């Protein structure tokens, strides 16, 4: 019953009722309504008040769609590289959740007024803001593999020039593209093909250039210049081994100059070995 | 109606949420003496209103380019400070009147009336061209004006920058929007124009010749020839031509022979 | 009820004892924020009673191998350690509220995951058959799962890996319980 309450202390009521909803939790009278997600305020509250309360909704609705994409995304079949997409989005929702606990140990002392709490959270409306448009754009066209490697190559071009989600957008495609360059390594040095799901760029079969053949879909969109080269790389390797590192860098090309120096070797020892 | 009742409602007209309500935010008994500064003070709200719309009705949709993201950007961390404000005021207020109010908001009542008049002067420009319509604001003399805008003109000329120097060092210039000044057409006569209108006003028409010919060198060199690899500002360019161009002839001397051949085109064909 | 003494029974059913009584632990008074995150909180209680089933049924019958054990014997070195979280958190009830657990326990939530789902994928496997289920765990990518599970692998696999430098070396396998792939006839 906020109408019986006056206005200077039923402020010192919401902050600490908004402050749970930010974590996933329900609240007293800032409620959550079932499903992107709806919520409801208050019938009898400052109408101003409810509007300023609007404006921390979406940080909120931006967390509890990154929350429901990660425990979806720890499934097998989708893939080695919307697992690693999904962990290291995980470490960030882990210092998210540090962020509401040094709040509520600063409320104790009052010092944590209603626009206080606004103010405070801008970093996480920025980042959660982020997050919360990948996790919406890697499920509407169903992405996995290589195909959720090139989103966020694009996703971060896009922000050329906020220098802030900029840096955020390249720790992912840091991390969620170990797995990718883990079985490339194994194509290029070598001849084999693990790919246990079905997401690497070089599939083989079972009268030559049916054995391993480029699928299309599944290229990384930055290595697309050089998708015959790999192929052609472990081609190579395959005619003679039956007969008897890397890393991502944004505007540094040392990994496609990597395997120019070894499918530059692929063909000394094959075209040798016919010689 | 007591004085802090009004105290109550300004410190939320400063942002748009409205007995005050909205062009001028008229008021409605009191004094004339209330009305009076009330009108006065609400006047950075209409200011806070006009500036939220461009960066939230530009930040929708996805035509508005690189440099245009970064000016919407530019414009938030300048209004999280104005967050940070509203929040230090709000406190004291659980004391401060309306005689006090106006020393507290009379600077934010001016960079909030260059910001709120910097979005009109650049309204359809997107691409270079909004780059070069905020460095028209920087010829003012005024020394707080001056080393504002001459700050979001340094958040706004990090994109322009980001693809010089990629058209002037790799050649490769990639923008499925229309902003740099280098526009191609899907190797020396062609396929190279020099828009006239995207052009940053800090860069004189005679250095935007010599970029569209460091970045067409480099082109060419790995195409057709197959083969692979401010004052300090002005310096680069210069580092960039005195290179490239003197690498350019020796590939094609000893890789062609050019100068071999015009020498035989005289002693046979004239 | 006051929040303190929901931190008092919650530390509990993290271990499986029961305001807070047993799938789901069903809380019965207080308000609508504080339940939400109890049942949302009392959930590492209930993967722990279900990764300590395993490792108490399973050690009574004497029938379950040589590998078994060694799997039987590896769910509690990543049990210690949860039980040394839980000391931690109890020295400090007497500052720590409700919203300061969810960051405190939002790691043990993940390997008490994977555990709780590693028991339930290899149920009736014995012998070398047991040691082939965790080996599939290990295509996940997840950077902390597939370090957490390569790691029971390499002592789940190595009583297989007695058996074969045995049976390679000196040619004398010895299994009562049917085990290595090699199997003898009388």
């Amino acid at each position: 019953l906020p109408g019986t309450l006056p206005l200077a202390s039923q402020e010192s009521a919401v902050v600490e009722d908004l402050l749970y909803v930010l974590v996933g939790v329900d609240g007293r009278y800032v409620s959550a309504q079932p499903l992107s997600r709806t919520f409801l305020v208050d019938p009898n509250l400052d109408l101003s008040i409810r509007e300023l309360v609007h404006r921390i909704l979406p940080v909120a609705a931006s967390y509890s769609a990154v929350t429901r994409f990660i425990e979806e995304k720890s499934s097998f079949e989708y893939g080695q590289v919307n697992h690693a997409l999904a962990a290291a989005m995980r470490t960030l929702v882990k210092e998210h959740l540090i962020l509401v606990s040094q709040l509520e140990q600063l409320h104790r002392q009052g010092l944590l007024s209603l626009q206080k709490l606004w103010f405070y959270i801008q970093p996480a409306m920025r980042t959660m803001d982020i997050l919360a448009s990948l996790a919406t754009s890697v499920d509407k066209g169903e992405c996995l593999g290589g195909s959720t490697l090139s989103l966020l190559h694009d996703r971060s071009f896009s922000y050329t020039g906020d220098s802030q989600a900029q840096e955020l957008c390249l720790y992912l495609t840091k991390a969620a593209s170990a797995p990718y360059f883990e079985v490339l390594e194994k194509w290029i040095y070598r001849g084999i093909i693990h790919d246990p799901y079905s997401e690497f760029m070089v599939e083989e079969h079972e009268y030559w250039d049916q054995r391993y053949t480029i699928v299309q879909q599944q290229i990384p969109s930055f290595l697309q210049k050089m998708a015959d080269k790999i192929l052609s790389t472990g081609k190579y390797l395959n005619v003679v081994r039956e007969c008897g590192e890397i890393i991502y860098t944004l505007k540094e090309r040392a990994y496609v100059e990597q395997i120019e120096k070894a499918f530059n070797y692929a063909s000394k020892v094959l075209l040798d070995f016919l010689m | 109606i007591t004085e802090a009742a009004l105290v109550r409602d300004i410190l939320y007209v400063f942002q748009g949420i409205d007995n005050i309500k909205m062009n001028c935010y008229k008021v409605e008994n009191l004094s004339r003496s209330l009305r009076d500064t009330a009108v006065r003070l609400s006047e950075l709200g209409w200011l806070h209103n006009k500036i939220r719309r461009y960066t939230d009705q530009r930040s929708l949709d996805r035509s508005f380019g690189l440099v245009g993201q970064s000016f919407c950007a530019a414009l938030h961390q300048e209004l999280r400070e104005y967050y940070r404000l509203l929040s230090v005021l709000h406190s004291q207020l659980q004391s401060l009147t309306l005689r006090r109010l106006l020393v507290w908001t009379y600077d934010p009542k001016i960079r909030l009336k260059t910001l709120a008049a910097l979005v009109d002067h650049c309204q359809g420009r997107k691409g270079g061209e909004l780059a070069s319509a905020v460095h028209a604001y920087t010829k003012t003399g005024d020394p707080y004006m001056r080393s504002l805008v001459q700050h979001i003109l340094s958040l706004v000329s990090h994109p322009v920058l980001s693809f010089l120097y990629r058209w002037i060092y790799d050649g490769e210039l990639e923008d499925t929007y229309h902003e740099f000044f280098v526009a191609s057409d899907p190797l020396w006569h062609d396929k190279y124009t020099l828009r006239k209108s995207m052009i940053p006003s800090f860069m004189t028409m005679d250095q935007s010749r010599k970029v569209l010919l460091i970045g067409k060198s480099i082109n060419f060199l790995h195409q057709v020839c197959h083969d692979q690899t401010e004052n300090a500002f002005q310096g680069k360019i210069d580092a960039a031509y005195f290179e490239t161009s003197k690498y350019l002839l020796d590939v094609l001397n000893k890789k062609y022979s050019l100068l071999d051949h015009m020498q035989a085109m005289r002693r046979y064909l004239l």
